[PDB]
């Protein structure tokens, strides 16, 4: 029924940086909220309960503070174990459990320009009955990079399909694979097929194209 | 119709400090992000830094990580650039850039003229 | 130690039925109430229902009201969540969590011992093998530096599939993307490696996929035009 | 918002649960009940604050809120099952546990109305306006010159000499022993009025009566120290209504005893002393608060004061407050002597001081209710309206200063009531142009300094006019010179206006 907002939905810090995560209630909920840590793939765990107390099992570098309807988690020294997704959940009754959105912390790292590559379909998709062009962005940071798929110098929308990957353990960077799928109309349209993508590490948006 | 006004410049010794400044007029800044680019004589269109919002951090480049400093004042609509320990391999022109997207995807449309930086 | 376990999850049809078992090893269900939490893949946590085996005051969420039902047995020390007429939105991971009774300290403690959580999916498509297609680096342009070489697998069901390069040899530079849900009900996944241009015409790269339910092993070759 | 705001919104929400049907929206009501109950569990109540925490007499609070939240659970588990009267039965059980467990640690639940019950019974003094006919009557055998030139100057000097210490003593002792001292001072006034023998007994009576009229600022500050700051407006309105009702009922009771009931002045003062003993008994049972004003720093007050010292509509109103307060109290302290001079009837029922007092209180309440509604800008209309009010005051004082025929004394009475209107029209407005500019500590300081210099000017004019070794003028020429003073004030404000 009630909402539980959570503002810093995408944080980024290094090992040894104090981070703060806020969470705002709608009604005047008392000092009963929960902060949860979920590793990617595994189950969530209780980290902070009752907005000030530390759970037996997690270290002393986690805390919390109530200010009216504002619940704030503070991590003092960011352990490399502590890169997970943190959730905010008010608990007041058995049937009023409303979670937050989720804050995914990241590793602070330099901005690298994406190596923007393009792949046309092979000789088998033109005989199967469904063609698929893809565009790859490798070794870039942060995640936000908008591809537009300029076909006939126009912004094709609704036919693209994106899929980002998780963070690499070797150099802490990202990869993106946008997939534009079409029918056998890849031939009898205009021969140019381009994807333009922009990024903060790019001055001009990189446009990678192929003909025929 | 918006515009950017940058300042700074000056022949500096290798190892000195400097304060680049970029203000904006035409549109409010506190719902946008700003950035600093670099163009050296011989190359073109590199990256220095980017400041996102008032609740996030500043993201740097490969050669300026932990060496320069980026601050943002939304009450005065001015992004600074504290240059510290300038190597002589950065004799270049610094560009200021405004973002045109609230999701900070990187839609950059309006830039500044630049600022000459020369070592020794 | 006390813990939870979940069973009975798999694949169903829209409009079908599925029962889930939540077994609590250690404590009893009459001393702690049980809760169900939905997590959509990519989204966040959200609440479904609960049961208190002492009295019984089962209230539901607004999205599952009048459609799902819950019943806990204290002799078998478990809780069953029965679902019928499942919609396509309910493709998610369900966690079964413990939470204490008022009064006292175990109420102020939140969901302390979460379960492993089962995975349920609602889809109309049936099981089939992944069609594999190569992705050539197009070495006629953008040469001199590194290049990329890929495999696009598509039209497969259910979720898990693995893509390996040179039968596990070339593993430094592999980027395996998560399976994105195609609008036709099936799945499509991409994989790509980084190959230098000097060896790109020398080392023959193969690409082996493994789909465990639909037992096919398509091992193709990837090479430029 | 420690316990009291959560408790009042809990009581309001429980009333909302009580008076509503269509139970789809009582779930939000019950969960706000639950939030307000769980927020006040760690409240550390003030009567428990002196005790150490983790004590066996503290856990009754937590156990009472425990069974309270448990019955909130019992109410809310039935509100989701479609039951609408079982939630009402659980609310009745919640009411019973509210009366049982929690109200022992709450302070008191009539703290508004009991102050209203102090705003009435401590104002019933039916021999208030009949002090002067008791002096000039056949009982004590005082003359007019001795009560004119000797007794009330002692009232003026004593009002200065008790306006100096007793304001700081009022802000010091947390306002309960100061109201007790005020009640004992009223008791001393009527005991010296009953058992009086000569002039010095009446001079000590006027000393204690100056203590009583100087302790008039204690009541509103006691309200501000007792009531929480987000409830002060309504409770202050009820208390001001109770004080005005008490003064009006006191004057009506004086008329019903003297005129209609035909009660002698000694029996009237006996009844007045009885009501003062009731006032003392009720003042003994007042709770002593903690948060005072000037004791619960100075450079911060000076920095917040210096930002508005050169502001207009604050110095002119202060000088008007000083001058018109001095003139107004010097007319009030002698209007009864003037009325006893013009109408020296031996009949006790012919004295109508109580009817004029009741009409004065009624017209003052009307002109005080018609003062906050005055939406007149003060950039140009300031000195013209003040000049008109002072001209009306000078006209009414000059009208009182020439009537020597006895049968026109009726024409005096209500006329002075108009004078009693002519100040009370501008009592909140002079507040509204002063109190709406500074902080509350600075507000109390500015009004204290203004009342102090008003008393200084009144004491200087009393030393000039009614000196026993200086002029020694009769009260007719005193009202003539007061009319000259109000005429000089009217000339000053007319020269300031145009």
């Amino acid at each position: 029924d009630i909402q539980m907002t959570q503002s810093p939905s995408s944080l980024s810090a290094s090992v040894g940086d104090r981070v703060t995560i806020t969470c705002r209630a709608s009604q005047s909920v008392s000092s009963a909220v929960a902060w949860y840590q979920q590793k990617p793939g595994k189950a969530p765990k209780l980290l902070i309960y009752s907005a000030s107390s530390l759970y037996s099992g997690v270290p002393s570098r986690f805390s919390g503070s109530r200010s009216g309807t504002d619940f704030t988690l503070t991590i003092s020294s960011l352990q490399p174990e502590d890169f997970a997704t943190y959730y905010c959940q008010q608990y007041l009754y058995y049937s009023l459990v409303t979670f937050g959105q989720g804050t995914k912390v990241e590793i602070k790292r330099t901005v690298a320009a994406p190596s923007v590559f393009i792949f046309p379909p092979s000789d088998s998709q033109l005989k199967s009955g469904t063609a698929s062009v893809v565009c790859l962005l490798n070794n870039f940071y942060p995640r936000e990079a908008k591809v537009q798929w300029k076909v006939d110098n126009a912004l094709q929308s609704g036919n693209s399909q994106e899929s980002v990957t998780e963070q690499d353990s070797k150099d802490s960077t990202y990869s993106l694979s946008s997939t534009l799928t079409l029918s056998k109309a890849d031939y009898e349209k205009h021969k140019v097929y381009a994807c333009e993508v922009t990024h903060q590490g790019l001055s001009s948006p990189v446009t990678k194209s192929f003909n025929r | 119709q918006v515009q950017l006004q940058e300042s700074g410049g000056g022949l500096v010794q290798p190892g000195g400090s400097l304060r680049l400044s970029c203000a904006a007029s035409g549109r409010t800044i506190s719902r946008y992000a700003m950035s600093w680019f670099r163009q050296a004589p011989g190359k073109e269109r590199e990256f220095v830094a980017v400041a996102r919002r008032s609740g996030d951090g500043a993201f740097y480049a490969d050669s300026v990580q932990g060496r320069f400093t980026v601050s943002r004042d939304d009450a005065k609509n001015t992004v600074y650039l504290q240059m510290n320990s300038l190597k002589p391999e950065d004799t270049a022109v610094y560009y200021c850039a405004i973002d045109s997207d609230t999701f900070y995807s990187g839609s950059y449309d309006y830039w500044g003229q630049g600022t000459q930086v020369t070592v020794s | 130690e006390v813990q939870l376990v979940e069973s009975g999850g798999g694949l169903v049809q829209p409009g079908g039925s599925l029962r889930l078992s939540c077994a609590a090893s250690g404590f009893n269900v009459v001393d702690f109430s049980l809760h169900w939490v939905r997590q959509a893949p990519g989204k966040g946590l959200e609440w479904v229902a609960y049961i208190s085996s002492s009295s019984g005051s089962t209230s539901y969420a607004d999205s599952v009201k009048g459609r799902f039902t819950i019943s806990a047995d204290t002799s078998k020390n478990t809780a069953y969540l029965q679902m019928n007429s499942l919609r396509a939105e309910d493709t998610a991971v369900y966690y079964c969590a413990r939470w204490g009774y008022w009064p006292g300290e175990p109420w102020w403690k939140a969901f302390d011992y979460w379960g492993q959580g089962t995975l349920v999916t609602v889809s109309s498509a049936s099981t089939k093998g992944p069609s594999v297609f190569p992705l050539a680096p197009s070495s006629k342009s953008t040469s001199g530096g590194t290049a990329a070489l890929g495999c696009l697998v598509k039209d497969y069901f259910p979720e898990p599939v693995t893509v390996s390069w040179n039968s596990g040899a070339l593993t430094s530079g592999v980027h395996t993307f998560p399976a994105v849900l195609q609008s036709s009900g099936l799945y499509s996944l991409s994989s790509v490696v980084t190959v230098p241009s000097s060896s790109l015409g020398t080392q023959t790269y193969i690409c082996n996929v493994n789909h465990k339910p639909s037992n096919t092993k398509v091992d193709k070759k990837v090479e430029p035009k | 918002a420690d316990l009291e705001d959560n408790w009042e919104t809990l009581n309001d929400n429980l009333k909302v649960i009580e008076k509503a049907d269509n139970a789809a929206q009582v779930k939000d009501a019950l969960t706000k009940m639950r939030a307000a109950a769980l927020d006040a569990q760690k409240a550390t109540p003030p009567k428990l604050e002196d005790k150490s925490p983790d004590s066996p007499e503290m856990k009754d609070f937590r156990h009472g809120f425990d069974i309270l939240v448990g019955q909130i659970d019992d109410a809310l588990k039935l509100a989701n099952e479609g039951k609408v009267k079982e939630a009402q039965a659980a609310a009745e059980q919640l009411k019973t546990t509210r009366n049982a467990y929690i109200q022992k640690y709450l302070s008191w639940r009539h703290l508004v109305c009991y102050l209203c019950f102090y705003g009435f019974m401590a104002q019933i003094r039916p021999g208030e306006s009949f002090i002067t006919p008791y002096l000039l009557g056949p009982d004590k055998n005082f003359t007019r010159e001795q009560v004119t030139n000797e007794i009330t100057p002692v009232l003026s000097y004593s009002y200065l000499a008790v306006l100096v210490p007793v304001f700081l003593l009022t802000d010091y002792l947390r306002y309960t022993p100061v109201l007790l001292l005020q009640g004992l001072s009223f008791v001393s006034v009527w005991l010296l009025l009953l058992l009086g023998h000569s002039v010095a007994h009446m001079q000590l009576m006027e000393l204690f009566y100056s203590v009583t009229m100087a302790a008039r600022i204690a009541y509103s500050s006691y309200i501000f120290s007792l009531v929480r700051p987000a409830r002060y407006q309504r409770v202050a309105g009820y208390s001001r209504a109770a004080v005005l009702l008490g003064v009006f009922t006191s004057s009506v009771l004086g008329q019903l005893l003297v005129t209609v009931g035909r009660v002698s002045f000694s029996t009237l003062n006996y009844i007045s002393l009885a009501f003062l003993t009731f006032s003392v008994v009720l003042a003994l049972f007042l709770k002593r608060p903690k948060r005072s004003l000037f004791f619960n720093v100075l450079a911060r007050m000076l920095r917040e004061l210096g930002d508005s010292l050169r502001r207009p509509q604050l110095r002119l109103w202060s000088l008007w407050w000083v001058f018109n307060s001095a003139g107004y109290y010097l007319v009030v302290y002698y209007v009864h002597i003037l009325w006893n001079e013009v109408d020296p009837t031996t009949n006790s029922a012919r004295v109508y001081n109580g009817a004029a007092d009741a009409a004065s209180t009624l017209l003052g309440a009307i002109t005080s209710f018609a003062a906050g509604f005055v939406k007149i800008r003060w950039a140009r209309w300031s000195k013209l309206l003040i000049a008109g009010v002072t001209a009306t005051q000078a006209g009414l004082v000059f009208l009182l200063a020439h009537t020597r025929h006895p049968s026109s004394i009726w024409l005096c009475y209500a006329a002075f009531v108009l004078f009693r209107g002519s100040y009370q029209f501008l009592v909140p407005i002079a507040t509204f142009q002063i109190a709406s500019s500074l902080s509350k500590e600075l507000c109390a300081l500015v009004f204290g300094v203004n009342t102090f210099f008003a008393t200084i000017v009144k004491t200087i004019i009393t030393f000039i006019v009614s000196d026993v070794r200086g002029l020694g003028l009769p009260v007719r020429k005193q009202f003539q010179l007061y009319s000259v003073y109000f005429l000089i004030l009217s000339i000053i404000y007319f020269l300031g206006a145009m």
